[PDB]
């Protein structure tokens, strides 16, 4: 979930002034998880002691697998960084089959082919170990753990990132009258709706009969849109478009 | 290494957790055991193939179905939730028959297997009625007597019937609590020259019979089907290799 | 019916302004919440449950509510006089080192005898094993093979005063009810 | 110890709880008794299996199905929620037939079993019509009269028909309340040389007939299937081993 | 006391509550009557057996299914919600045929059973075309005429056709309101030497035919199945023994 | 008065309401008409039965199913929502075959019915290849050409193929709007000596084919099943007894 | 290029990921592999048809079903979630039989395969009972001992029984965790002269047996059906063409 | 004008929209094409008959099912979402066999089709073992070798095996993306003397096989069933008569 604040006030005529407040939208993640063998007790203790405090949440959607083994003590992890949530001076977190097989390192810069590192890695993981971008996050609400058996608990964990998420802002290539044009064709899987919202207030319903006065006499249509990614490039382009929109501020 | 089993089944009622006395359930035509397990599945998404990666069982249950062709009172008590009742043979001296009787009426006696039936006329001078004036239907097995005729000088209508009734065994319906029986199947595997096989079931909770066709058509003997769930015995050792639901023993 | 456990905290005062939010732990303690269900199957059990409900008087009277998990498992046998229980590393030392909500132990041996202990302090020994301590003695020498669970205990009281006793068959029958217990700081401290 | 039952069935209506007069239900082809029990289960979780540990029955009901091939008026009343109506034989003298009658029309009389049919012409001088000018379809089994012809000097159109009708028995539809009948079955077990077996059902509530094929195809006698639920009788002793639904008696 | 019925069915349409004129529904192959009743159950809990203790009916309905093999116009009107239309035989003198006709074209006439077909050429001097130059398909029953050839000096293309058409009977579809018919079944019970049985149904609301296979395969005659619900007649006495849905009459 | 129908069927497309040119639908194996009516019921409660008292039809719809065995292009267009395309026979002179050709490869031509195939070698001096070095699979029914061999002095790889193609008829998929066709059936009733019977359906909307087994197993001719709903025609008179869905004509 | 497979199957348990020792699964009658894929569809709407335009698979899972006819203890352990228990042959000296024993009772010994049975009477002077006063049902295959009679001077009731028992193999119920077994199939293809074909499944999770007919009717050998899902192995190379579920090898 | 089709099917994989090289899918037993259309219905109420009056299609889809009996590696790759892997024949020199071997153990080699097997003893002086001391099961097709015996002076347990392995073809499972294949059916219509018929399908998305019985029972060859949906091709002209889903070509 990408959320931003933009309080807009319109006059009697259908004219709007927009005052986008948040430059960096707050990011929220919602997911479900399980814990059975040695992860349930660890999860219980982890949410018991640490509780409501800053985490280092790996970016699950940005999962990545190493193509070559990483030598212990090596400086630099050559891996794909095309359209990934990797930033200079950020964090990275390797992972293994189990929760414990992990280690966090600090990334200096992105070379488009690797991750420059300042501190050498103290343990070598071969091909198959997962690589996760890391962003600071906090538990918005403590999960309600559902006991499935003697040792089993499913949780609905929700996280909010407490760091700005920089990302390039790009608009559609086509331009019309000096403004962007949305050339993407919406998905028709779910039937969509269109409505003509009007500033038709002041119905003045008394006792005999009502009467409506067109304050502006203009109709502003409303259109719904849906799309499917099917790839990394399309998702990155959509994220760039969302960032460029800045909520309701930027029109197109 | 092939199975085609025939043999015997023994059951021992379980009352307040103390083992009862084992008995034979008479001829049995079919026995089957079914195992059901519920599983919660965990998946990993790094491959993009959205496929199953792990699964751990949660539920564990077992059910046993038995088809017995014996209508013995003990089996009836086991299956009908009833308790056997034994009535000793005896005699009746002053049973009063219905009044306003006429030829063609059928009278019924409170006991079965009637013999030496005597009906005394109600009068100051007792006068037993002629046997030719009444008949016994079904050889007096149903306690039914039919009037063949009455003398022209109609005797006193109320009658006093005296006879002898044989012993009988009765079974109630839903008059007993849910029986808990331990089953011991002792079958012979003909596929291996008649090798010995034993199956042990510590605790089984039965379900009353589903159907019972009193009037049967065809050449198939009446069958009684009973379903039951094998409960978890809490007295056997947890680490014991014998388990807690059942067991199979094979000599070799 | 699958039940749930949650760690309710006095985590108010999020102070969400315009730039970013910040949360301050007013007390830095977690009070666990546990749900409970039971079946009567008889008159005596129902009478006992009613007596317990009356004794509770809502949330007023507290009482320990042991969990039924397997949080801790032994990895090495412990002598009767020893107070150095060894359990596999679950980050207990980093998170749990003696502070209300944690601590308290129920051995629940195979035979049926249960020992109630009190954790004193946990020290990290290895990446896979620890040497968590206890208060006094264990009772006998118990091997890892002869332990069922640990099921961390915690003092708690009812979370909702209203109790629904669903009568199904009859007094001499079966009844269903649901109870919820929440951790509370009590017992002289 | 084997069962293959044949026999008869007796039913006695229950009217406000007072036992009625037993009557034979005539020929029966199939009788079945079904028992259904609902259970609530308790599951432990200390073994890590969450397997079923205990279960106590909460529901208890019995259903009985009977297939009878008798279309006797008593059985129709018992099955169609009707009450029998007896009409005595009599005569009619002044029935008026429909007017505007011509050859080819069919007339229907209010009564069946018509015989000695006479049609007197309406005029100052009565003149009974010739018998050859009308015919009785189905030998007067339905009062259906067909006109063969009329005399060239067309007589007075309205007619006055007199005849005699036979006695009959009628059964209405849904004209009686839900019958409550106790059942006594008289199965003889052939598998044991014709061993008597008794089944009594204290209280049974029947369900109206499901289907009735008035016109049948094949070599099968028309069948009547009735379903009923065995109610719990509150008059019998509770601690009595005979129960409150039914019982079975087997001499031996 | 056994039933195997064959016989006749008569129906009388009910219009505004006044009895109509009865008619035969021609051959009928199958008739069945089904009774449905809804019941609300009351239970008592003192025994701890959680079993049924009382039940009182609430719903009361009946349905009748009839399979007729007659496609007569009257039965078609009854089943298709149609009204019979009678067209008298007549003649046509100046029907205009389609223009731009050529050999091989098939022309269709507005009436069936065409005979004495005459096609006059359009010209100042009428010149009927040679009969050899056209043919009648299906013996002019379908009003189809086929062109066999045209003279080398092509005559005037527009044509005037005159012929004779026979009388016909038509039935509409859904052109009539829901018919309400009273049914009188008069069948013979062969199992009792052909005893007379009568079934009366005061008010029946029919349902249009479910299927009608115009092109049939095999040796089975086309069947018309009609379903109907027996409504409650409000004119008969409430306390009258004859009921309000139907009745059965048996002579004995 | 009995029906066993065989005959033909005629269909005329409706394009904006103007009647089209009737055409025969070729052989047909099964035609069925189904009528469905929805009803709303009113229930009285004054008799204590709450039985159905009244019911009026609210819904009315008719569905027609046809099974045709003809794969004629006209029927394909009517059934596949396609429009026929006619390609005249012609010749080709400069088609270029795929390069890098070797023995064992199969070449496919854009047209079918190839004959007089000639392949001219690409060079300053044209040199048609020897016919024995290629073969025509399926006698040129698909332009499939197989290379038998190549001369040791490998000629210029690109080839120029010329040939003649025959005329053909093509049908697209979903290339036409929902057809609306009036149907006229010409059933002859054999049960009455071949009595003509007419069925006309004014407006019918068809549904595309459900299945088409290109490769069939057994001795059954491929069948094509089409479903259609009979719409309500608004042009016919409302009070006219002929109705608005269809009608049936039976001479007599 | 045609398949009709027969052969053998090998299974190796996976215990914490380390390959186990392969073993033959004995005779097998049926092996099936099912693949299920879930897809999300994208629909365009520019053509007016809203037809499916694109679809990408999101789900991927494979299920394998095996039917084995072997009741070997290893297969029981693999299928019943059990672990084999081996009991060595031995002897007993001081078993105490139930008291209050009379003729007609049956005694059961804790061990099977009893031989050389001796029952010593309890008294200051031991006096082994005569063998003719007891019998061994099923030749001592279950330790079932039947009392034929007792001496007139009734000896001391408690008995001390000594005998020898043979070694046996036992399998518990649900006494082992969910097995994870790799499967290797050795199908020989008869359609190609017995061409070898290999199928390997890296990781498979089995499901307990669904049914087990201990007493079978007919001429069919008892069958054991097992269902399992093929998990995704994370150890194999991702880019390796061998995949992660399984693979098939066909020499040629 | 009748269809009974047999013939050939050709497929061309579609990669990034560029046509691939067509290939034969080997023998095919059944092909069927199904069309589905969704419709929204409009009704008019002026008649009071509440019946359908108009309907316009909304959905448009097509599916194709194909049953192929070929297990060729190319077809396996097409159906199993796999990619063929070719392994060339080679040799092994220093493969190490498992230790702690004893008579009766079965060892397995990493390659199939083993020949010229040589096992050298581990010692300072190499000493190949006697061939009589080991055997090859299934003629070394499964890479299985069985130990027949060992010399009394037990040689060094670790062994070095050298042999030759033949070339093989492998297919992965779910190792390839969803194939998109264009299908060309070329069948012969026997009902018209073997007339030519062609069916074209531009774009088809397949679904993995549903079932694959490796061990077959009976006389029926193993069948592979594949389902696929015909997508909408966006490259063909919209107004083009050939459509965008498929086509049928008939010569005439």
């Amino acid at each position: 979930r990408l959320s931003a604040s933009t309080n807009i006030l319109q006059s009697e005529s259908a004219v709007t002034q927009r005052r986008a407040m948040r430059l960096a939208p707050r990011r929220e993640f919602d997911a479900n998880m399980y814990a059975v063998d040695r992860e349930r007790q660890l999860l219980d203790m982890t949410l018991f002691g640490w509780g409501a405090r800053i985490w280092a949440l790996p970016i699950w959607p940005d999962i990545q697998l190493l193509h070559q083994p990483l030598a212990a003590g090596s400086l630099g992890i050559p891996c794909d960084t095309a359209g990934l949530d990797f930033r200079d001076g950020g964090l990275a977190m390797l992972r293994g089959e189990d929760a414990f097989t992990y280690e966090v390192v600090e990334v200096k810069t992105v070379t488009a082919s690797g991750l420059d590192l300042v501190r050498p890695v103290q343990a070598a993981w071969g091909t198959g170990s997962r690589l996760y971008p890391v962003r600071t996050a906090q538990l918005t609400e403590q999960p309600t753990l559902t006991r499935l058996t003697d040792t089993a608990q499913s949780a609905r964990v929700s996280f909010l990132v407490m760091e700005p998420s920089a990302w390039p802002e790009l608009m559609p290539a086509t331009t019309y009258r000096g403004r962007p044009v949305l050339e993407q064709r919406p998905d028709e899987s779910e039937d969509l709706t269109s409505s003509y919202q009007r500033l038709l207030s002041t119905l003045d319903n008394g006792s005999a009969i009502p009467r409506v006065t067109d304050v502006a006499g203009m109709a502003l249509p409303v259109i719904g849109h849906r799309w499917i990614g099917m790839g990394r490039a399309e998702r990155s382009a959509f994220r760039s478009l969302v960032y460029a929109l800045r909520g309701q501020q930027k029109p197109l | 290494t092939y199975f085609y089993g025939q043999g015997e089944i023994d059951a021992a009622p379980i009352v307040n957790g103390v083992l009862g006395k084992w008995r034979w359930i008479q001829d049995v035509s079919a026995m089957s055991i079914q195992l059901a397990v519920e599983k919660v599945e965990h998946k990993e998404s790094y491959s993009g193939q959205k496929a199953l990666v792990r699964s751990f069982p949660i539920g564990k249950t077992a059910t046993v179905n038995i088809t017995l062709h014996s209508i013995g009172p003990d089996n009836l008590a086991l299956t009908l939730y009833g308790k056997v009742v034994a009535k000793a043979a005896g005699s009746v001296t002053g049973e009063v028959l219905p009044a306003d009787l006429v030829a063609g009426d059928v009278i019924r006696l409170a006991n079965f297997g009637v013999s030496e039936l005597v009906i005394t006329d109600s009068a100051s001078s007792p006068a037993p009625l002629d046997p030719q004036y009444y008949a016994l239907r079904a050889d007096g097995a149903y306690g039914e007597v039919q009037l063949l005729g009455l003398p022209t000088p109609a005797p006193t209508q109320p009658f006093k019937a005296a006879y002898e009734y044989a012993a009988t065994k009765q079974v109630g319906m839903f008059t007993a609590p849910q029986p808990t029986v331990a089953l011991r199947y002792k079958g012979i595997n003909l596929a291996e020259g008649g090798a010995p096989v034993i199956v042990e079931l510590y605790k089984v909770a039965t379900d009353p019979l589903q159907e019972l066709a009193l009037i049967s058509d065809g050449n198939t003997v009446a069958g009684m089907q009973i379903s039951g769930g094998i409960l978890l015995d809490t007295s056997k050792p947890d680490t014991g290799d014998l388990g807690r639901f059942g067991r199979i023993i094979q000599l070799g | 019916e699958d039940l749930t456990s949650s760690y309710q905290r006095l985590l108010s005062t999020l102070d969400n302004g315009s730039a970013i939010p910040r949360v301050t732990d007013v007390a830095g303690m977690a009070l666990p919440v546990i749900g409970h269900r039971w079946i009567g199957m008889g008159r005596a059990e129902r009478s006992a449950f009613r007596s317990l409900v009356y004794a509770l008087r809502g949330q007023q009277k507290p009482l320990w509510v042991p969990t039924h998990a397997d949080d801790l498992t032994l990895v090495a046998t412990v002598s009767q006089l020893s107070t150095a229980l060894d359990v596999r590393n679950i980050g207990y030392a980093r998170f749990a080192n003696g502070r209300p909500g944690r601590r308290d132990i129920r051995i629940e041996l195979y035979d049926g005898t249960v020992y109630h202990r009190r954790i004193l302090t946990s020290t990290e020994l290895d990446a896979d094993t620890e040497r968590v301590a206890i208060d006094a003695a264990l009772g006998r020498l118990v091997e890892p093979t002869d332990v069922a669970r640990i099921c961390f205990m915690a003092l708690c009281s009812a979370a909702s005063d209203v109790v629904e006793i669903e009568h199904v068959t009859d007094s001499e029958g079966v009844a269903t009810a649901a109870l919820t217990f929440k951790g509370v700081r009590d017992d002289e401290f």
